[PDB]
């Protein structure tokens, strides 16, 4: 039926569920993460949207202005609303599903509440697609796809013009972080194909 | 993290071998997250960061995937003209052109709230201003404006059948990272995904850029440039966050190089060394890769040719004479805290010494200190992630292969002295530090191991459980925070996949209020530490078999 949906765990309480369309699918798998890994999920939402120290504190008042400032909440925002129906059924039924466990927390916290909440003094909200998105953005997109040195590489070129001169600072430069390294092991071999772009090593800007 | 795959042709007993040991660090509960998706067109069973919609590692029953970290250059800083007279606005195109900004207010418990303002411009967000010059920084990161899509391609690509199925997901996954594909018939693939700049002729991406107008990016560079390989003829396709293809660019943060030296090596030389591997050795290149110093191949030659002459008695010659005797496998005494060799202290001693000598001495303060570490770093805990082998070592090995590199050596890092005066000297220093703390007999040295900790704060410095959620173990392991590995078509098996992986500590960090852990908070550690594996169920038929509970729900959208 369609609106039924499975949850099987297996002998190591890994769980498989079973539905019918997308938006029961994602529910079942939102439901299943809020059983096992609430407090995790809720300390993972407030790292990937800067709101740490509303529950820990002070010590954490840089790093949510840090969190902040390296993305555009309301561009994330935009993405969601220009989704297909189909689409939004994966973030929705996700969040749905997480809800519809957070509901059942909230009313009997004696036993179901994880005791991290009671020891960090606050108890978990609801969710919406915005913030199962900011999951995956905040630590697979800031974390593994947003690394550069740009601006310290510029001071460094600019010492080393300071200590050797400017074509030898370049040249330096150009010795501790080369563009292209040609005996660098390749995960696909030379007789397959090579790159076919040749950039520029001269800071012609 | 690290990726093998072996197709048709190296595979013993089956048709493929698909390993991954993605890796993000240690933590409690599970950085992954098991999960079985069946229904509305999905079959596939594996794990996930998160617990992401879409599966990061897993399989469908016809096709198996996993990724690494790319580490191509996908952000470019540009350098905003702005102007006294008019604040919240920047020079582009021959227009002074308005910023957008918001306000945020950070809330905080048991204080007083801050607020503060996000500035940001048709480049991107501004990182820093320097009102003596009257310059703001913006990044520019070329998968601005696909976040969601990159998420639902992970998603989707679940659903791929084939190589052209799943290719046409992995063209929409904007970030940089590698993407790896197996299936049943034997064929094996990869994908260097991600958005790339199509950028202006001059322009070097390793510095910043104007951002008036002349250095905009074109655009993006087509999926066709996207470096990949379908059925190599090598058989197999191995990644360590190494360089995808042959005269591709790496990001431009200076603490990344691919270079002569490179880990992938230590898998490669493996992988090579028989014509043939099956399921089991696939998965015991895990445990040699984890246990393997990385510098010894890198180093041993030099350190063997600078001592050649020296006399039996000679500490340096002796320290080196130990080395050779050692395969750079790290294995822990029955005391389970200190290393059976002390290869890997003499190694860190020296190269941190050679370092200090070299590299350190050519580039200026404060930028030298770039450049001093040995890649052996800890906490007492141990790493907080793998180990690699340090920048400053990927420079000193072009410099120690002199004629062999393709690196021009603009300045001479031995400073005009012999290389085997500078290897001797930080070879005394070595001795003169070691045989201060242990002794002058060698063969008695018992050097600390390194040690392993599931962290209770998550990557990021926050906690995500009690600081007694901390979990140790005594050997660290260079490897996967999890492990996975798919086999096709297996000949000793009538089942077309067999599949495995390892989420430590458990699949549930569920602790009640009254302080009962849940029954699955713990039971998968033991495993992880001797390198163990459970199954990962994907038919009706196998979860169904091996069901500890259940739970049926009707709702209403
Ligand atoms: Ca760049």
């Amino acid at each position: 039926s369609s609106s039924e949906i499975k949850i099987v765990r297996d002998e190591y309480g890994m769980p498989h569920i079973y539905a019918n369309d997308t938006w029961h699918l994602f529910y079942g798998y939102g439901y299943v993460v809020a059983q096992d890994r609430l407090f995790q999920m809720e300390m993972a939402r407030r790292s990937t949207q800067g709101t740490v120290a509303e529950v820990l504190g002070k010590d954490f008042v840089k790093f949510d202005k840090d969190i902040r400032r390296n993305y555009w909440p309301d561009a994330i925002r935009a993405q969601i609303a220009a989704l297909s129906p189909e689409d939004m059924s994966i973030l929705q039924g996700y969040a749905d599903g997480m809800n519809a466990w957070i509901d059942k927390v909230n009313t009997n916290p004696e036993t179901l509440l994880p005791k991290q909440f009671n020891t960090f003094g606050f108890t978990p909200k609801r969710w919406e697609p915005f913030d199962v998105a900011m999951i995956f953005v905040g630590t697979m997109a800031n974390r593994f796809s947003d690394s550069t040195s740009e601006i310290d590489n510029l001071a460094l070129l600019t010492a080393l013009k300071d200590k050797y001169g400017v074509s030898q600072g370049m040249a330096v430069f150009n010795q501790l972080k080369w563009l292209v390294n040609p005996s660098a092991p390749t995960t696909i071999a030379v007789q397959e194909s090579n790159y076919p772009l040749k950039f520029n090593q001269q800071n012609s800007q | 993290s690290n990726m093998w795959v072996i197709g048709k042709s190296k595979a013993q007993d089956a048709k493929a071998i698909m390993v991954n040991g993605p890796q993000f660090g240690w933590y409690a509960p599970a950085y992954t997250y098991g999960i079985g998706l069946h229904g509305a067109g999905y079959d596939v069973t594996g794990n996930t960061p998160f617990a992401y919609p879409g599966l990061v590692f897993g399989h469908n029953g016809v096709i198996s995937w996993g990724s690494t970290a790319g580490l191509g250059d996908d952000v470019d800083i540009f350098a905003e003209r702005l102007s006294a007279e008019k604040p919240g606005y920047y020079l582009h195109n021959g227009k002074w052109v308005k910023m957008l900004s918001r306000e945020e207010t950070i809330t905080v418990k048991n204080g007083q709230a801050e607020t503060f303002t996000v500035w940001r411009t048709v480049h991107g967000n501004i990182l820093q201003t320097d009102q003596t010059t009257q310059t703001a920084y913006a990044k520019s990161r070329a998968w601005d404006g696909k976040e969601v899509a990159s998420l639902l391609a992970w998603t989707h690509q679940m659903k791929a059948k084939n190589w052209q199925e799943w290719t046409q997901q992995a063209a929409k996954q904007a970030l940089t990272i590698n993407w790896y594909y197996a299936d049943v018939n034997g064929n094996i693939g990869y994908v260097h995904t991600g958005a790339y700049p199509d950028r202006q002729s001059g322009h070097d991406p390793r510095l910043p850029v104007p951002g008036t107008g002349k250095w905009d990016w074109k655009g993006l560079l087509p999926f066709e440039m996207n470096p990949k390989v379908y059925n190599p003829q090598s058989g197999y396709i191995a990644n360590w966050n190494n360089s995808p293809q042959k005269d591709y660019p790496a990001s431009d943060l200076f603490a990344f190089l691919w270079g002569g030296a490179d880990r992938v090596t230590e898998i490669d030389r493996l992988l090579e060394q028989k014509p043939r591997l099956t399921a089991d050795q696939a998965w015991d290149v895990i445990r040699q890769t984890s246990r393997q110093d990385l510098n010894l191949r890198l180093f041993l030659p030099t350190l063997q040719a600078a001592t050649s002459g020296l006399t039996q008695s000679d500490p340096r010659r002796q320290l080196v004479e130990t080395l050779t005797r050692w395969d750079g496998i790290n294995l822990l005494n029955d005391d389970g805290k200190t290393w059976q060799q002390p290869g890997s202290a003499i190694l860190n001693v020296w190269l941190t010494s050679m370092l200090k000598r070299t590299v350190v001495a050519a580039v200026p303060m404060p930028f030298d200190k770039w450049y001093s570490a040995s890649g052996y770093e800890t906490t007492q805990d141990g790493p907080t992630g793998s180990l690699n082998i340090s920048v400053g070592a990927k420079i000193l090995y072009e410099a120690v292969q002199g004629d062999k590199s393709p690196i021009p050596q603009a300045v001479d890092l031995f400073a005009g002295k012999p290389q085997q005066e500078v290897v001797l000297a930080a070879l005394e220093d070595t001795w003169e530090t070691l045989s201060k703390r242990y002794g002058n007999n060698v063969s008695n040295w018992k050097t600390p191991a390194m040690a392993l900790t599931f962290r209770a704060n998550n990557f990021f410095g926050v906690p995500q459980a009690a600081a007694e959620e901390t979990r140790h173990q005594a050997e660290y392991q260079n490897r996967g925070t999890e492990n996975d590995m798919i086999v096709f078509s297996p000949t000793t098996s009538d089942r077309p996949v067999l599949a495995w992986d390892v989420v430590a500590p458990g699949q549930s960090g569920f602790i009640a209020p009254d302080g009962t852990v849940d029954k699955h908070y713990e039971d998968q550690l033991k495993m992880y530490e001797n390198f163990g594996r459970k199954s990962l169920w994907l038919t009706k038929q196998d979860v169904e078999a091996h069901k500890e509970s259940q739970e049926v729900l009707h709702v209403q959208r």
